[PDB]
C-alpha cells in the first residue's frame, strides 16, 4: 500500500499563501 | 594500505609468564633489564594497590625510553587511563602550570560506573499546551502545564509536563509524529527523528526514518560507563546538562579552564566513595607519561614534591635525555638527568643501554617488513653499518627515500644503488654540520 | 574514609605522645624524632588552646628526616572540623590572581567558625499514599500514611506537599526525610520489602536535631563579595576579594562571637617547600601574621644559605632574617640503623608485606647506605617479584633481583659520568653514533 | 568451488581483543593452544565471541553523558513528570549567615547602605546630576534623560534582554561607522549583490562545505547541574534559589511560546504584540546533530561494528541475485542478531529454528540462519573454522546439483590459528 | 591577482622518472635539491607515511621558499599545505604547544563523501505559517517539472532561505537537499500581472525537463582542526573564522580521533595528509622543538617541511649554539636537503625568466649588465631593479629598457653594501648605537 | 513580612502561627507573631568610604542592587 | 551570544587566515565581473629600527605573499 502523511497542524498561526496568479496574507 | 607512523611496529613489552624476556618478541629488541624493570611495574599498576609511584626512563638519545612507555600502554589495555604528555604541554597561557599538572594527575585516574536510566521513549501523537489565566503577570510563565502523548511500540501513555520539560522539547523542536527520547535524569530530550510509518518520501531537510521503540515507554535501562576524575571535575566547575538557566548559559559561554578548588575534588571524592560503596563503581588507577621531563622547572618539580604524596595521585613515569645538566629555572643547581635531587629520591630509575650493530640490523629489518618494504641483504648490511656510523634515526628514516626511488626505478627491492643515492640526496646532521663549518656566507 | 590507597604518610596515625607529652619510642604509625615529636605536641597543645594566634614555626633538616611525616602527624591528630591546609610552595604563583592575594586566601582558608543551629525533620516509613485528583485539577488533596518502628500515623496533604511528593516519585515502602520548614524530600531509600536497602528508623518522628556547621572564612567573604556567588568556591573564579567584604566579614565574626552565636576556630596552614615563595611573599606574611584572625602557619623546607627568590643575596634556610626572626625553629635529625629498620618495617606491614629477617636487614643496610625513601620504593617492587615467581614471601633474591633492576641516585650519577657522550651535557653536544 | 574470504579486524573488535588480552592474560599462547586442542573453555568462547560480534558481549546502547545527577527514581488519565535533577554535591550553609548577612533585618544595615550606594549617590541621578546626564544626553543622542540611571543599576543580561531602541536624536554625537552602514545594508538582502555577497561568505563557506549534514563527534562525558545549595530551616531560602535557577523572564527568552499559546493570547485576550515577552533568544545550533548530547545508536553502525557481518553483508549485496543459505554453527546468541539486523534494516525472505520441505519447495527464498538430506539448496555459506572436521561433515550433510563454499574468516585472531591447525 | 616573488614556478619541473630538466616549469638550476623534493613530494603522494621531518638548508637567496613554493603547486588540489612562519607559534591566547597542535590538525585533512538529492522545477504554489511572533514556521511547497507534479512540507530553515532570495510562483529553482541551496535559475512564466514594488528582471528559462529528483554524490574536504573547533563549542563555526579557539581539550581531539577513524572504516571518509611549511624556523623557541620531537611521532601527523638559512648560531631559549639553531635530538629526526649558490647563468636564466613574467622587455646589453650585478651583490636586488628600470622607461617614452635606464636606477637605489659604504663614512650623520649624533651642519 | 518605608525592601518571614493546623503538612515555615509594635523607627550612622561609592557606581556589569 | 557581545568590548581576536582567503577569492571574483576595483595603498612604518626580530620575519613572509 501507500503510507499516509504526517498531520500538518496549522492551527494558531497566520498564513502567507503565495499562487500562480495572485498573492494573498491571512493575519490575525 | 594501513598508515604507519613511527613506533608502529611495538605490540607489547613482549615477556614470560616467569618474568623473563625473548630477545626479539613484541616487536622488542634487546634492553632485556628495562623491559623486564616495566614488567614488574606493570603488574605493579594492575595490583592497584599503591599510589604516588615514579620511575624514570633514563638514557641517551635514541634509545627506546618512548618506546617502553607506548610498551607499558599496550600491556596495559584501553581500560586503564594512558595519559602522555610533553614537558613542554604544561606551560598554558590560561591557568596556572600547577592546575595544568593537576588536571592531568586528575585526568589519569579513571573510574567505570554502572548507571541506571529512566527513559520516556515514542513517537508523539498529540501535544496540547494549557494556558495560564495571567500570562502576562510577571510572574510563572505563559503556560501552566503540557500534556504530551506518547505511544511506544507495544505501549501508549499520556504524559503531563511542567515547563521546564517542555522548554527542553521546544527547544530540541519537536513536532506531531516525531520519534523523541526524554531521558528523566536530566531532563535532556533527544529528537530522534521522524516516524516511518508516515510517508517518508516528502520532506527537503534530510531527516531520518526511524521505526518504533521497542519495549514499552517509561523503560530503565543499565548503562555502563567509563569516565576519569577530571570530567567529574570538569563538569562540576562548568555545569551544563541540567535545564537551569545556568547550564543554558553554561553553553554558549567560552569554556575557559580554571584553578579548580581542593573542596572540589573533595567533594567528588566522597561522592565517588559513595558510589563504590554501593558497588555500582569500581577504582581503576592509570598511568601519566612525561616525556622530556627535563623542560619542566623548578616550580612544577617543587609540586610534584607534594603531589605524589596524595591518597589517590597515579603512578607517573618519566624520561630524559640529560646528563649532568642544570635544572632549568634555576641558575647554578646541577643535576642528573635535569631532574632535582629531592625527585630522585621519590624516583626508580631505570636505565637503557645503546644498541649494538646487529640490534640495530634487525630493528631496521623489523621497520622495512613494517612499512611494506623488500630489502635484500647488502642493502640491510649497508643500511646497518650507516646506522652505526650516522646514527640510528637517520637509518630508520632513510628507508622510505630508497623506497621512493625503488618504485620510481620499477624495481620492489632495494638495490645497493638506492641506498647510495638516498645517502648522496638526503644527508645526516655531522655531514650538514662540516658543510656548516665550511661556508662562509653562514649556510 | 575516601578514597585512600596506600600513600607515603599513610601509616601515621598522629603523634605517639602521652598526657604529660612525652614521646613513646614508637606509637601511632611513627617512630624516631623524640625532641621533634615533643615540640609538634606542644605546637598541637598550642592550637587546641585556641588563645594563640599568628605564630610562625619551621621545621628544618636534611631531606628524608620525617618533616612533612611531623606535619602529616599533627594533621592527623588535630581530628575533625579544626581547619588544616596543606599547600606547596609553588602554588600561589597565579595568573589570574596576586601571590599576596593568594597568600590572603590560604590564610582565610584556615580559620573556621561553629555555629550550632536545630531543625524539625519527619523521617519515617511511608505505609502508603493517597491522593485524589479533581474534576479538573484546581485543588489536589490527598491523605499520607507513615510509619516507625514505634509510631503510626495519618497526615492530611495541601498542595504544595502534593506537588513536592509527585515530584521526587514517593510509593509505599520508601523511607523518606521531609523538610518541614523548606519543604525538600529526600529518598532515604526502601525499607525491608522483598518484593537500596536501609533499615525502619526509630521512633518519635518531628524530633529535633542539631548540626553543627564549620564554615571557612574564606566562604564568608566570597558569599558576602555580592558578585560572587558560593559557586566560586567550587569553580575557582574569585578573582581579587576586596578588602573591604574582608574587614566587613571581621567585624561580623567578632560581633557574633561577643553575642555569642558562634565561636572560633582557629587551624593550622602548613607551607611546603617555603622555599620556593620570593621576598615580597616573605614580606606579607611578616605582616600577615599580626592580624587576631590568622593561623598558625608551618613552613617546611631544607635548603642551607641559598639564594632568595627575586633577590640575589643568600640567606639562612632560604629565609630572609626578618622571616627567620619572626619564627621559631624544629630542627630534624637523620635516622641511625634501627629507626630505618622499624620504619621499614611499619611499611612493609601496611603496604601489606610478608618479609624475611635476612631480606628486612639487607633493605635496612640500603636504607642506611642510601636514602630512606629508596628502600620504601623497593619493599613494593620486590614483593611484585616475589609473587612473580609464586611466593607469598619476600626473600633475599628478590631484593637482590630490585636493586638490580631498579637504580638509586649514586649508582645512576656514576653511570651517567662514566659514559657522558652519550648523553646531552650543558651544551647540547651528544654523540648518538655508536662507533667511529 | 572453493572460496575463503578473511576480513580484517575493526577498532572496537581490537579495543574488546586488547582488553580482553591485557585483563584475562593467563599465558595468551598457551591460550591460543587451549583454542588449539578443543576455565580455558570460557576464555575461549569468550574470545569467539570478541571475535564474532561487540553486541554478542555487550548490547550497546545509548551514548549519553554520565548524568551526575540526583532526582526522583521510581523504585517500582496521566502520570506526570516533573524536572527534579539535583547535584549530588550539597553546600550546607546556615541560616546565621543568610538572615544576618544576606537579607535584610531591623539590625542589618544592607537595606539602608544599599540604597545610600545605589540611587543617593548615584552620579546618574538625574535629581543631583542634571548636568551630566544632560551632557551624555547630547553625547549619545538617548530621548530621554532616565536611560542612563537605569542602564547602570539594571543586571546585565537582563539590559541584553531589554534592549530593542530605534529612535536616536539625529543631533547628536553617536556615529554610524562604515562596518554600520555595511550592517545594516545587509540586514535584509538577497544573492547575486556585490554589497552583500562581500559581506555574507560565512553563509557561503556554511552552504559549500556540506556542513549542515556533518555528524556530531564529541559529547561530554559527564554532565552536571550547578552545585545545590542547602540551607536548614529557611523557605525563603528555597523560593531565592527556585526564583535564581528558573527566573521567568529568562527561561521565556531562551525559549519561545507555544503557537496555540500566541493565537489564544494575542486574538482570544486581545494581548498587543509588542506586550508578549521576549522569545526565541536561544542561538541556533549548527545542525540538528549537535541538538543534544545524546547519540541514538545507529543501525548502520551495527553492520560496521563486527567486519565479519559487514563482509556478510556486502556478500549479501552481491549476492541476492542468487539463492544461498547460511550457517551460524556453534555460537549461541548470533541467531537473534542477525535476525534483528535483516529484520532492522534490509527486510529478506528467510526462516529460523516440515517447514523445512516447505522451503525446499519453494526456490525464491533464501533460508539464512541455522544451527549446528537438504540438497534442494543450491549454495550453503558457513565458517570452516572449526575444531572438528567431523562437525563440518555433519553440517555439509544438508549439502540443485552445485555446490559453492565460501568459508567466513577473521585475521589477526585466534581463528586464523584455529584454520591453520 | 597581483603578482608576486614567487608567481613564477607553476610546480617543480621533474619528469616521471623524478629527472630535471634544466629548465621547466619555471624552474632554473638547483638539480639535487628539486629532485629530493620531488622524492619527497612523491612520498607525500603516496600517503601511507606519517610524521616525517624534512629540513631545507642552505645560503640566503637561494630558492628555499622558492621550492617549498613548488612543492606546494605540483602538490595537487585538494591536499593542505600550511605555510607558516616561525612567529606565528607565539601568542597570547595560546600555548606554543596549542599553537603548533592546531597547526599540526591544520595540515592534514578529511575527505568526506555525502549523498546529496537535486530537486529542480517551476514552483507552482508556496504555503508558508508562520506565528504570530515570526518564530515557529511551516509550510508546504508545490515544486513541479513537465512530467511530474509533487508536494513537499517544508521545515523552519528552508522557509527562511525561501524568504531571502523571494521566489515568486512560475520561478525555476534548484534545491539541494543536503547542502541546503536555494538557486533561482529564472523565471519562467513572465506573469502579466507584475508588481510595482518588485525590481526583479530575472532572465526567461526553458521549464526543465525528466524527473524531479536526482541522486548524486559529493565529496568535500575538511581538515582535523576545523571539526576540533566545529565540535568545541556550540558557535564553532564563527570561531573557525574569528580565531576564539581558545586551548581545545585534549578529550575533543581523543574522541575526534576515534570518530575519523570510525569514518574510515565504514568508508565514508578518508584521510589525505599534508605539508606543514614553518619558514624561519630558528625564531621557534626550544620548548617547540621539543614538542615537534614528541608530536612527529603520533599516528595523525604531516610531513613537516622546515627551512633555515642560519649556520651554527644560538638557539632561542637556550644559551649554548646549535648547527642550523635546531638542537641535536630535533637533527636526528630530520633529514638535511642541502641548496647550493648560482652561477652567472642561473642567474641570468632567473632574471629572464623574471623579465618574462613581469611583462618587461629587456635587450641584451641589460641583461648582461643586470646578471653582472646580480652575480655582484645579489640576486634579489637585481630582481627588484628590473621594476624601476621599467617605469623609468616608460616614464621616458619607450617600449623597451635599454641600458641606460638600469644604469639610472642603479645610481637611484642602493643596495646593502653601498648603504653599509655610505653609513660608515658618514657615521656622525646617524644614530650610533651609543644614541650620539651631530645634526647641525657644522 | 518585612517593609521598610525608605529602602522600601519587601521580605517574606513565613506564615502565621494561627495559620498552622489549615493542613497536618506543608512546606510554609510557620513563624510566630512578633511581640513588639508594627512600627519600629531608629536612627543609625552609615560609615562609609569614597572608595565604596566609586565601586558602588562603577560596575562593568550591572545589577550590583539585586 | 550575538547581543551579549554587541554590547559589551569588543575584543581584539586573532583572524584566521582561512576567513582571508575566503574574502581575497570573492573580491577576485567580483573583480571578475568588473563591477569592483582593488586599488593598492602604500603603508608607511616609521623608525623600523625599533621592530623587533620577530616583526622583521613576520615582515619577510607578508612581503613575499599576494
Ligand atoms: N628495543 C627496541 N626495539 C625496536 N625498536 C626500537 C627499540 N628501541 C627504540 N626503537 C626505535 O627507535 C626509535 C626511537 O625510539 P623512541 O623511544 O621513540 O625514542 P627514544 O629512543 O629517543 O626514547 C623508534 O622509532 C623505535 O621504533
Ligand atoms: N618518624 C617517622 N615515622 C614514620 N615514618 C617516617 C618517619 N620519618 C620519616 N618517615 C617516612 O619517610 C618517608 C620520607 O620522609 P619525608 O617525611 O618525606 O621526609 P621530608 O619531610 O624530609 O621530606 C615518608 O614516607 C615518611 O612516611
Ligand atoms: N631555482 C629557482 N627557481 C625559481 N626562482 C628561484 C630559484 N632559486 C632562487 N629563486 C628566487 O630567488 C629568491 C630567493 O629564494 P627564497 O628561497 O625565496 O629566499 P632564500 O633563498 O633567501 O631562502 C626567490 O625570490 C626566488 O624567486
Amino acid at each position: 500500500f501507500v503510507k499516509p502523511r504526517r498531520p500538518y497542524n496549522s492551527e494558531g498561526m497566520t498564513r502567507i499563501l503565495r499562487r500562480y496568479e495572485e498573492d494573498l496574507f491571512c493575519t490575525f | 594500505v594501513t598508515r604507519t607512523a613511527a613506533h608502529t611496529h611495538i605490540k607489547g613489552l613482549g615477556l614470560d609468564e616467569s618474568g623473563v624476556a625473548k630477545r626479539v618478541e613484541g616487536g622488542f629488541v634487546g634492553q632485556i633489564e628495562a623491559r623486564e624493570a616495566c614488567g614488574v611495574i606493570v603488574d605493579l599498576i594492575k595490583a592497584k594497590k599503591m599510589s604516588g609511584r615514579a620511575i624514570l626512563l633514563a638514557g641517551g638519545p635514541s634509545t627506546g625510553k618512548t618506546a617502553l612507555a607506548l610498551a607499558i600502554s599496550q600491556e596495559l589495555g584501553p581500560k586503564v587511563p594512558f595519559c602522555p604528555l610533553v614537558g613542554s604541554e604544561l606551560y598554558s597561557v590560561e591557568v596556572k602550570k600547577t592546575e595544568t599538572l593537576m588536571e592531568n594527575f586528575r585526568r589519569a585516574i579513571g573510574l567505570r560506573i554502572k548507571e541506571t536510566k529512566e527513559v520516556y521513549e515514542g513517537e508523539v501523537t498529540e501535544l496540547t499546551p494549557e494556558d495560564a489565566e495571567n500570562p502576562l503577570g510577571g510572574y510563572g510563565k505563559t503556560i501552566s502545564h503540557v500534556i504530551v502523548g506518547l505511544k511506544s511500540a507495544k505501549g501508549t501513555k499520556t504524559l503531563r509536563l511542567d515547563p521546564t520539560i517542555y522548554e527542553s522539547i521546544q527547544r530540541e523542536k519537536v513536532s506531531i509524529g516525531d520519534v523523541i527520547y526524554i531521558e528523566a535524569n536530566t531532563g535532556a530530550v533527544k529528537r530522534v527523528g521522524r516516524s516511518d510509518a508516515y510517508a517518508t518520501e516528502f520532506d527537503l531537510e534530510t531527516e531520518e526514518y526511524v521505526p518504533l521503540p521497542k519495549g514499552e515507554v517509561h523503560k530503565k535501562k543499565e548503562i555502563v560507563q567509563d569516565v576519569t576524575l577530571h570530567d567529574l571535575d570538569v563538569a562540576n566547575a562548568r555545569p551544563q546538562g541540567g535545564q537551569d538557566v545556568i547550564s543554558m548559559m553554561g553553553q554558549l559561554l567560552k569554556p575557559k579552564k580554571t584553578e579548580i578548588t581542593e573542596k572540589l575534588r573533595q567533594e567528588v571524592n566522597k561522592v565517588v566513595a559513595k558510589y563504590i560503596d554501593q558497588g555500582v563503581a569500581e577504582l581503576i588507577p592509570g598511568v601519566l607519561f612525561i616525556d622530556e621531563v627535563n623542560m619542566l622547572d623548578i616550580e612544577i618539580f617543587t609540586y610534584l614534591n607534594k603531589a605524589l604524596e596524595s591518597n589517590i595521585a597515579p603512578v607517573v613515569v618519566l624520561a630524559s635525555n640529560r646528563g649532568m645538566t642544570t635544572v632549568r629555572g634555576t641558575e647554578d643547581v646541577i643535576s642528573p638527568h635535569g631532574v632535582p635531587p629531592d625527585l630522585i629520591d621519590r624516583l626508580l630509575i631505570v636505565r637503557t643501554l645503546p644498541y649494538d650493530k646487529d640490534e640495530i640490523r634487525t630493528i631496521i629489518e623489523r621497520r622495512a617488513t613494517v612499512e611494506r618494504l623488500q630489502v635484500e641483504s647488502s642493502a640491510l648490511d649497508l643500511l646497518a653499518t650507516m646506522g652505526t656510523e650516522t646514527s640510528l634515526r637517520y637509518a630508520l628514516q632513510l628507508l622510505a627515500p630508497c623506497g621512493i626511488l625503488a618504485q620510481t626505478s620499477n624495481r620492489k627491492e632495494i638495490v645497493v644503488n638506492d641506498v647510495n643515492e638516498a645517502k648522496l640526496l638526503f644527508l645526516d646532521a655531522k655531514r650538514s654540520t662540516k658543510i656548516l663549518e665550511t661556508s662562509a656566507n653562514y649556510l | 574514609k575516601s578514597l585512600s590507597l596506600i600513600a607515603a604518610h599513610s601509616h601515621i596515625t598522629g603523634l605517639g605522645l602521652d598526657e604529660n607529652l612525652q614521646p613513646r619510642p614508637t606509637s601511632e604509625g611513627m617512630v624516631g624524632q623524640l625532641q621533634a615529636r615533643r615540640a609538634a605536641g606542644v605546637i598541637l597543645k598550642m592550637v587546641q588552646n585556641g588563645t594563640i594566634a599568628g605564630r610562625a614555626v619551621l621545621v628544618a633538616g636534611p631531606p628524608s628526616t620525617g618533616k612533612t611525616a611531623l606535619a602529616m602527624g599533627v594533621s592527623q591528630s588535630l581530628g575533625k572540623d579544626v581547619p588544616f591546609t596543606a599547600i606547596a610552595g609553588s602554588e600561589i604563583f597565579s595568573l589570574e590572581l596576586s601571590k599576596t592575594e593568594a597568600l590572603t586566601q590560604a590564610f582565610r582558608k584556615s580559620i573556621g567558625i561553629k555555629i550550632k543551629e536545630e531543625t524539625e525533620l519527619i523521617e519515617g516509613e511511608v505505609v502508603e499514599i493517597q491522593i485524589d485528583r479533581s474534576i479538573t485539577g484546581g485543588h489536589k488533596q490527598g491523605k499520607l500514611t507513615i510509619k516507625t518502628t514505634d509510631m503510626e500515623t495519618i497526615y492530611e496533604l495541601g498542595n504544595k506537599m502534593i506537588d513536592g511528593l509527585t515530584k521526587e516519585k514517593v510509593l509505599a515502602g520508601d523511607v523518606i526525610s521531609i523538610d518541614k520548614a523548606s519543604g525538600k524530600i529526600t529518598k532515604l531509600g526502601r525499607s525491608f520489602a522483598r518484593s537500596r536497602f536501609v533499615q525502619c528508623p526509630e521512633g518519635e518522628l518531628q524530633k529535633r536535631k542539631t548540626v553543627v556547621h564549620t564554615v571557612s572564612l574564606h566562604e564568608i567573604d566570597v558569599i558576602n563579595s555580592r558578585t560572587q556567588g558560593f559557586l566560586a568556591l567550587f569553580t575557582g573564579d574569585t578573582g581579587e576579594i576586596r578588602s573591604e567584604v574582608r574587614d566587613q566579614i571581621n567585624t561580623k565574626v567578632a560581633e557574633w562571637k561577643e553575642e555569642g552565636k558562634a565561636e572560633i576556630v582557629p587551624g593550622v596552614l602548613f607551607i611546603d617547600e617555603v622555599h620556593m615563595l620570593d621576598i615580597e611573599c616573605f614580606s606579607f606574611i611578616n605582616r600577615a601574621l599580626e592580624d587576631e584572625f590568622a593561623p598558625i602557619v608551618m613552613m617546611a623546607t631544607n635548603r642551607g644559605v641559598s639564594k632568595t627568590r627575586g633577590t640575589n643575596y643568600k640567606s639562612p634556610h632560604g629565609l630572609p632574617l626578618d622571616l627567620l626572626d619572626r619564627s621559631i625553629i624544629i630542627t630534624t635529625k637523620s635516622y641511625n640503623e634501627q629507626e630505618i629498620k622499624t620504619i621499614l618495617s611499619i611499611r612493609a606491614q601496611e603496604e601489606e608485606v610478608e618479609l624475611s629477617s635476612d631480606a628486612l636487614d639487607l633493605l635496612t643496610k640500603t636504607g642506611v647506605e642510601t636514602s630512606l625513601r629508596y628502600s620504601s620504593n623497593l619493599i613494593s617492587v620486590a614483593q611484585q617479584i616475589a609473587m612473580k615467581r609464586k611466593n607469598n614471601t619476600v626473600e633475599v633474591e628478590d631484593v637482590k633481583r630490585a636493586y638490580l633492576l631498579f637504580l638509586d641516585s649514586a649508582r645512576s650519577v656514576k653511570y651517567v659520568q662514566e659514559n657522558e657522550s652519550q648523553y646531552i651535557d650543558d651544551q647540547g653536544n651528544v654523540q648518538i653514533s655508536i662507533a667511529k | 568451488i572453493e572460496i575463503d574470504v578473511l576480513c580484517d579486524l575493526t577498532q572496537r573488535q581490537a579495543k574488546l581483543y586488547q582488553v580482553l588480552k591485557s585483563q584475562i592474560s593467563t599465558n595468551y599462547d598457551a591460550i591460543e593452544n587451549a583454542a588449539t586442542n578443543d576455565n580455558l573453555i570460557n576464555a575461549v568462547m569468550q574470545f569467539r565471541k570478541v571475535c564474532n560480534h561487540p553486541d554478542l558481549f555487550e548490547r550497546a546502547d545509548v551514548d549519553s553523558p554520565f548524568s551526575f545527577t540526583t532526582f526522583g527514581k521510581t523504585t517500582s488519565k496521566f502520570t506526570d513528570l516533573i524536572y527534579s535533577s539535583r547535584n549530588p554535591i550539597k553546600y550546607s550553609l546556615p541560616r546565621l549567615i543568610y538572615e544576618d548577612l544576606i537579607l535584610p533585618n531591623y539590625n542589618n544595615d544592607v537595606d539602608i547602605a544599599n540604597k545610600l550606594k545605589n540611587v543617593k549617590f548615584n552620579i546618574f541621578n538625574p535629581s543631583t546630576n542634571y548636568e551630566l546626564c544632560l551632557f551624555l544626553s547630547k553625547l549619545t543622542g538617548e530621548p530621554s534623560l532616565n536611560e542612563f540611571f537605569r542602564v547602570s543599576t539594571t543586571p546585565l543580561l537582563k539590559r541584553v534582554i531589554e534592549r530593542t531602541n530605534g529612535p536616536k536624536n539625529t543631533d547628536s554625537l553617536s556615529f554610524k561607522t562604515i562596518t554600520q552602514e555595511l550592517l545594516e545594508v545587509t540586514r535584509n538582502a538577497p544573492s547575486e549583490g556585490v554589497m552583500a555577497s562581500l559581506l555574507n561568505v560565512e553563509k557561503h563557506a556554511y552552504e559549500r562545505e556540506y556542513l549542515n549534514c556533518i555528524q556530531r563527534g564529541y559529547h561530554p562525558n559527564v554532565s552536571a547541574p550547578p552545585v545545590t545549595i542547602e540551607v536548614l530551616g529557611s523557605s525563603h531560602v528555597t523560593n531565592s534559589i527556585n526564583n535564581e535557577l528558573f527566573d521567568p523572564l529568562i527561561s521565556q527568552a531562551l525559549s519561545d511560546i507555544p503557537a496555540i499559546t500566541q493565537y489564544n493570547m494575542h486574538v482570544k485576550k486581545g494581548i498587543p504584540v509588542e506586550d508578549f515577552p521576549k522569545t526565541g533568544l536561544f542561538p541556533e545550533p549548527l545542525n540538528k546533530n549537535f541538538s543534544s548530547n545524546i547519540s541514538m545508536p545507529s543501525m548502520d553502525r551495527f553492520i560496521t561494528e563486527s567486519a565479519k557481518l559487514r563482509k556478510l553483508d556486502e556478500l549479501l549485496v552481491k549476492l541476492k541475485s542468487e539463492g544461498h543459505r547460511v550457517l551460524i554453527y556453534f555460537q549461541m546468541t548470533k541467531m537473534m542478531d542477525l535476525m534483528e539486523e535483516y529484520l532492522t534494516y534490509r527486510q529478506y525472505n528467510h526462516i529460523r529454528l516440515d517447514l523445512v520441505h516447505d522451503w525446499q519447495t519453494n526456490p525464491e527464498i533464501f533460508v539464512f540462519l541455522l544451527s549446528t538430506n537438504l540438497t534442494a539448496a543450491d549454495t550453503v555459506i558457513f565458517y570452516d573454522s572449526d575444531w572438528n572436521p567431523t562437525i563440518d561433515s555433519q553440517a555439509m550433510d544438508r549439502a540443485t546439483r552445485q555446490v559453492t563454499v565460501y568459508r567466513l574468516l577473521v585475521r589477526g585472531t585466534i581463528e586464523e590459528r584455529m584454520r591453520d591447525r
